[PDB]
């Protein structure tokens, strides 16, 4: 039976390889298909391939819970891993270790996570994860921001200013309560002043006086 | 003496032609101005119904070319007026 | 001769002693 | 069960032999049930028709019949003909752009060609092309003959509708993880906010392949939803592992403690910039070197970059280390200037007695004694460095069009101890003899050529080398060219095991060597037939390369006294071209480039010295 | 893949060869239905390269010889002799018409398809059949088109049209679409159809080839193990059996002797499907069309056996090696010569 | 890590007088929470 394995494979993750806890409960996976246990299993695989940073194989245990599992009384839980799943591919150890604001890469697993997020938020607002993935929503809120920003601040050393006025508009009407958005101001008003459009530029100096402090 | 490194030509803005702004008449709609000219890159998103129709150039480390026009709408969509800047001076 | 692939595209060897080991980025 | 003939009924223009020639299916040096490869048969019949003015040409049936007891396939096609249809002209209307004077030009004909339909299709494409180089993306083209048959002749009616112009709004980059975004921002020639052109947007590709860190670079160009005249320009990349963290230690009762380590990466986390960090130590030689290069210091492609090194060996001893400073731009597309400044400092000490060292010396006021190794001399120079480049190579990895050419070259500053010039120049051309860059023509030169100024000799330590994996294929590295000639003391060497030409002892004259000493001009060339891998799993189809070569060079001794030492070798005669031909392998593993040949010096002369089986890391190419 | 097996057995008469020749290089490897003709003591036969001769009939001696070709002529549908005149077919779509006393081709004419099956000569008309399902009937005098009819068809097999069999001024003729159908020779018109067979697998089930018409009883068989007796002038069908094969069949004595498409060796009744024997031994291992001689069946096989059968109850008369190159082709025998061809040109008569 | 816990509050822009700040996306909204529960390490992310 499951009984020792599986229990074996508990006292592991507590304290222990998690690797032989994954062969164990491969293994269990494998001989028992179906039993009592599957579906919890299925949840410590999913727990130990995030643990072990073997984030492909989360994603596609998440997948296939879901697939076997559309309602289920704790898939908020399973959906708050997902969220944290695929926020995790956006850190790298080595840019990490240097110091390096690693802002400017490809942002398209933080839109991701935050869909992910934004739907655990939203359709269990009961749930005791809310207020992590609250956090998590406030600090991508600024990471997908800040990777606008540095392509607004890119444009405007080659001189693209059309793309500059547009760019900056997209941030004010996505982003209007990130610092990135606040800092971002001055280049639409250089934008706006490097071209002959001066009834704009009043405008923009308007804006920056009316917020600053 | 940086004007031997070479700089690709930049265009910048929508295209525009005489052909093209010269049948632009106060009474078209948005609907009109747009398929005429097609759609505008840039708009005061401040709350102005007005569209900015710019054509600049740079190529060569020549002078700067650019036209530059204006359009101001009412509040229903109908054109108010028209201002073109030929050149910048 | 000890030698070592703990990870993908690392690789370690041990082998007096000559002992090296690379990893690429 | 396989085909035993392919029977063509009703041909009379062409034979069997002659059309079956071009089919991808054939009975002689078998296969079957290639149902993909009849169909391709099948249109390349009809084209190759097409071709020769049948306008008319028809295929009314085709069948496959098995023989029985699967012993074999026939296969036949019902061909019907026509006649041959002269081309009246070309008629052009419709939606125009305003350019007719070039649509016109650039479907004009000369009177009495025949109809072809290959040439109706490159119509369609330049017309196409060029409306997509003023930036109306998607024209539609479309084009029918109108066929007289009375006279034999064909009029082309060609209806076009130019469309729209579309305007880029965003540009988006996806698949980059580690590389900045400013980095992949800096190739592309489209800006946003500004009419799109396919002449622009197609250069993104290639200035990102020759940036050589990305495997792929696919573009994309979808359509805004809900917007007449928007397209999103998005490019996907995966990066390589692009360098490496090499290190490793030597210890041991024999060995003493000694280590090697460096670091050398094209991308340094990313940002753009490259860097090398060399050093090793052991208990007779040192050795340090530090570079970094900023390919973009200003917007407009300014880059700068430099490097400080040091060295030195004890046995004669030679001691050396310097620093230099490199600054470059672009002048065109394909063209760029380096220039920069340098200093090196050197000195040698116990300087073995040879005639190619001492002549030298000679020239600069220096009287050693003969055959005496209590010597020393110093060295301090100012350098000016410059060159030119140009580069138009599809890639950066495999390269299969365009050509390289890259000269460079030093002068000595006056006041510097030496006087000297030196030039080099590298060349590479690749042509493409296939459709599908699988067949490829290599060709390589090196030239190169130094000499001194004002009577004086080139420093013997700048001397080019030739021979060895990197440049001549099968020599022992550094073994081509002139050997030293020792003359005939009172050394540490001198009790026993020392060579015995320099010995009180061994020798009173001269005697040839073994020990290159490299010479004031070089000449290499080589040739490689790139080839298809015969076979090797998919995952590493495009990680492979293998080819077959040709390689010569030579190297020879400028001012060399052929006639106070004519009783050896005269080292000035430049004919004594060194050959050697084998096959190569290159392999970008996941750890970084290997080269691996095995030549054979069919060609070579006295003195020279043979290595068959060679490897090495090029980074060349 | 498969075993193909000998059998052990006394040769009872070793029938004697009576002589042999070559002509030319022959048939080798390519499949057709090519094979010699007999008639006026001359014996008449071909090359696939283009060489035709006339051989005499007691000796070998060449009486007669030509070349058609130039590529060669391709030369194909056998050698049929009726009246003053001889008919040849090609791959090249040509149809060659030679007189019988002079070699000199009267005409030459295209039939626009392989005319891979044998020529029919009859009530004035050459009857020639089509790779494309066009059957054609040609003017005897100069080659002139009567009329033709058109056959649909699978892209499946190499079926060769087997040729027409004629009665009462109308043709019965095995379409390689799997049905059997009934013309009418002075103006193409088709009198009736029937299907042979039917299967769900379409794709690779095979069809039709040569129908025989004895006393108004119409005998066809179906590569797919499909056999009828039919009507002569309708489709209504006697009775049918799971039988059939690519090769001819013989009807004859209220007998009917097939070689099976595994190369099995059967006899039946006339009358309907009752089996009277088979033999095995020589099952797998290719075999050509039977005939009779002198009253005992004969087969060749592809590796240069003839094998003599008693047709009572298919005992093996005799087995005896000719020519250890294998045939491959119909043998034919007539007024007491057996004469056959080996796969390359060798020809021989026992 | 707790990286996330270190971001900046989300202070809102207000309008200045007379002219209107654009539109307000309705994406990326973050609907009010309680916010009573753990975060980070004092949170337990072990399976129920």
């Amino acid at each position: 039976p499951p009984n020792e394995i599986y229990a074996t494979a508990q006292q592991k993750l507590q304290d222990g390889n998690w690797r032989q806890a994954i062969t164990q409960l491969e293994a269990l996976d494998n001989r028992y298909p179906f039993g009592p246990y599957s579906q919890q299993v299925q949840l410590d695989l999913i727990y130990a391939y995030y643990k072990n940073a073997d984030l492909p194989l989360a994603q596609a245990a998440i997948d296939r819970f879901i697939r076997l599992n559309p309602t289920h009384p704790n898939i908020d839980y399973v959906m708050y891993m997902r969220g944290l799943t695929n926020m995790a591919l956006d850190d790298s150890a080595l840019q990490g270790f240097f110091g390096v604001d690693r802002s400017d890469r490809d942002p398209q697993h933080a839109r991701a996570a935050f869909s992910d997020f934004s739907k655990l938020v939203r359709g269990y607002p009961n749930s005791q994860y809310t207020t992590d993935a609250t956090k998590r929503l406030v600090f991508l809120k600024d990471r997908l921001a800040k990777y606008e920003y540095s392509v607004a601040e890119y444009y405007t050393e080659r001189g693209a200013w059309v793309a500059v006025v547009n760019r900056v508009e997209g941030m004010l009407r996505d982003y209007p309560d990130t610092q990135a958005t606040r800092d971002a101001l001055p280049l639409m008003e250089n934008a706006y002043r490097q071209m002959q459009m001066n009834a704009q530029a009043e405008k923009v100096a308007k804006i920056i006086a009316a917020n600053s402090s | 003496l940086e004007r031997v490194v070479y700089r690709p030509d930049i265009n910048q803005g929508n295209y525009l032609t005489a052909n093209d702004v010269s049948k632009i008449r106060v009474g078209m709609t948005q609907q009109q101005v747009a398929y005429a000219l097609g759609t505008p890159l840039m708009s005061d998103p401040f709350g102005t119904n007005t569209w900015f129709y710019v054509f600049r150039q740079q190529p060569g480390h020549e002078g700067v070319t650019q036209q530059t026009l204006t359009l101001t709408f009412n509040s229903s969509g109908v054109l108010t007026n028209i201002d073109n800047k030929p050149a910048l001076s | 001769g000890l030698n070592a692939e703990i990870r993908d595209n690392v690789r370690f060897g041990l082998e007096a002693v000559n002992a090296n080991f690379r990893y690429c980025f | 069960a396989e085909i035993q003939q392919i029977n063509i009924v009703g041909n009379h223009a062409f034979t069997t032999d002659e059309l079956i020639s071009h089919f991808q299916l054939r009975d002689e040096v078998d296969r079957k049930y290639q149902k993909q490869k009849l169909a391709g048969d099948l249109e390349t019949l009809r084209s190759y028709y097409l071709d020769r003015g049948y306008a008319r040409f028809n295929i009314d049936s085709t069948q496959v019949s098995l023989t029985p007891d699967k012993k074999g396939i026939y296969v036949t096609v019902n061909i019907t003909e026509g006649d041959q249809y002269k081309l009246s002209g070309v008629e052009v209307s419709g939606n125009l752009a305003g350019h007719s004077a070039e649509i016109e030009q650039l479907t004009k004909i000369e009177p009495g060609e025949l109809y072809n339909g290959t040439k109706v299709t490159k119509m369609e494409d330049d017309i196409k092309k060029l409306l997509g180089r003023y930036g109306y993306a998607y024209p539609r083209v479309q084009s029918m003959p109108e066929i007289n048959d009375a006279d034999k002749t064909v009029k082309l009616r060609v209806n076009v509708d130019a469309g729209n112009r579309f305007y880029v709004r965003k540009i988006r980059f996806e698949g980059n993880d580690t590389s900045k975004d400013a980095v992949l921002r800096r190739e592309m020639r489209q800006m946003e906010g500004a009419w799109l052109g396919s002449d622009l947007v197609d250069q993104g590709k290639e200035r990102l392949n020759r940036l050589g860190f990305f495997e792929t670079v696919d573009t994309d160009t979808q359509r805004v939803p809900g917007s007449p005249d928007q397209v999103d320009v998005v490019y996907k990349v995966k990066e390589r592992n692009t360098g490496c963290f090499n290190f490793g230690i030597g210890y041991g009762t024999e060995s003493g403690v000694s280590f090697q380590a460096g670091v050398q990466q094209d991308n340094w986390l990313g940002t753009g910039y490259a860097v090398g960090i060399n050093g090793t130590k052991n208990d007779y030689q040192t050795y340090a070197e530090l570079s970094v290069t900023n390919p973009y210091f200003t917007v407009d492609g300014v880059s700068l970059g430099g490097r400080l090194f040091y060295n030195d060996f004890q046995a004669y001893t030679n001691k050396s280390y310097g620093t230099d400073v490199t600054l470059g731009f672009p002048i065109n597309e394909y063209n760029s200037l380096r220039a920069g400044l340098g200093y090196v400092h050197n000195s040698l000490s116990n300087m073995q007695p040879q005639v190619a060292m001492w002549r030298y010396l000679y020239s600069m006021g220096e009287h050693p004694s003969t055959s005496d190794q209590d010597n020393s001399f110093k060295t301090d120079d100012f350098t000016f460095n410059y060159g030119w480049t140009y580069n138009k190579l599809d890639r950066g990895y495999f390269p299969t069009d365009g050509s390289r050419v890259n000269l460079t070259g030093k002068v000595t500053i006056p006041g510097s101890d030496n006087e000297y010039y030196k030039v080099t120049l590298d060349t590479a051309t690749y042509v493409p003899i296939d459709d599908d860059h699988k067949w490829v023509v290599l060709g390589r030169t090196r030239w190169g050529y130094g000499d001194g100024l004002g009577g004086k000799e080139m420093p013997f330590y700048e001397n080019f080398y030739a021979g060895g994996s990197s440049t001549v294929r099968g020599f022992q590295s550094n073994t081509i060219g002139p050997k030293a000639v020792y003359f005939p003391q009172a050394s540490n060497y001198d009790p026993d095991y020392d060579y015995e030409c320099a010995t009180q002892d061994g020798a009173k004259d001269l005697c040839k060597s073994d020990d290159a000493v490299g010479g004031n001009a070089m000449a290499v060339a080589s040739l490689e037939f790139i080839t298809p891998t015969p076979f090797i799993s998919d995952k590493y189809a495009n990680s492979v390369r293998t080819s077959f070569f040709w390689d010569m060079g030579t190297v020879w001794d400028t001012n060399w006294d052929s006639s106070q030492y004519s009783g050896y070798p005269d080292y000035s005669d430049p004919s004594n071209i060194r050959m050697s031909a084998g096959i190569a392998l290159q392999w970008m593993s996941p750890l970084g480039p290997l080269v691996f040949s095995y030549a054979q010096p069919f060609k070579k002369y006295d003195g020279d010295k043979a290595e068959q089986f060679q490897f090495n890391i090029g980074k060349t190419w | 893949v498969k075993m193909s097996p000998l059998p052990t057995v006394e040769n009872q008469f070793t029938p004697t060869t009576a002589w042999s020749t070559s002509v030319g290089s022959g048939i080798g490897n390519f499949y057709s239905n090519l094979h010699p003709a007999l008639a006026d003591n001359v014996v008449y036969a071909a090359d696939r390269a283009g060489l035709v001769k006339a051989l005499n009939a007691d000796d070998g001696k060449e009486i007669w010889s030509v070349s058609l070709a130039e590529e060669p002529a391709l030369l194909s549908g056998g050698v049929t002799v009726s009246g003053g005149h001889v008919y040849i077919g090609s791959e090249k779509a040509q149809v060659y018409a030679l007189n019988t006393s002079d070699g000199t081709v009267a005409w030459q004419t295209k039939v626009a398809g392989e005319a891979l099956s044998r020529p029919v000569v009859s009530d004035g008309l050459v009857l020639i059949h089509t790779s494309n399902g066009q059957l054609q009937a040609l003017n005897e005098a100069d080659g002139a088109v009567k009329w033709t009819v058109n056959l649909d068809m699978p892209s499946l097999s190499l079926r060769g049209e087997s040729a027409p069999t004629t009665a009462f001024g109308a043709a019965v003729v095995g379409g390689d679409n799997g049905r059997v159908s009934a013309v009418l020779m002075e103006q193409g018109q088709m009198i009736w159809q029937q299907r042979i067979s039917q299967a769900t697998g379409s794709t690779e089930i095979d069809r039709l080839s040569t129908p025989v018409v004895v006393n108004g009883v119409v005998f066809a068989l179906a590569y797919n193990g499909n056999l009828t007796a039919l009507d002569l002038r309708s489709g209504q069908i006697m009775w049918k059996r799971e039988l059939g094969s690519v090769n001819d069949f013989i009807v004859d004595g209220n007998r009917i002797y097939l070689v099976d498409q595994n190369d099995r060796v059967m006899a039946l009744t006339i009358d309907g499907g009752v089996t009277l024997w088979t033999q095995s031994d020589l099952l797998h291992r290719l075999l050509t069309s039977p005939v009779l001689y002198n009253g005992n069946l004969v087969v060749g096989d592809s590796e240069g056996y003839l094998h003599w059968i008693n047709v009572e109850d298919g005992r093996f008369v005799a087995q005896q090696k000719v020519d250890s190159s294998g045939f491959q082709t119909e043998p034919v025998a007539a007024d007491g010569k057996l004469l056959i061809q080996a796969k390359d040109g060798t020809v021989y008569s026992i | 890590d707790e990286a996330y816990l270190e971001a900046a509050p989300l202070a809102e822009l207000h309008a200045p007088a007379g002219m209107i700040l654009p539109v307000t996306s309705g994406d990326y909204a973050i609907p009010v929470t309680n916010g009573s529960g753990a975060v980070g390490k004092a949170l337990d992310i072990r399976p129920p």
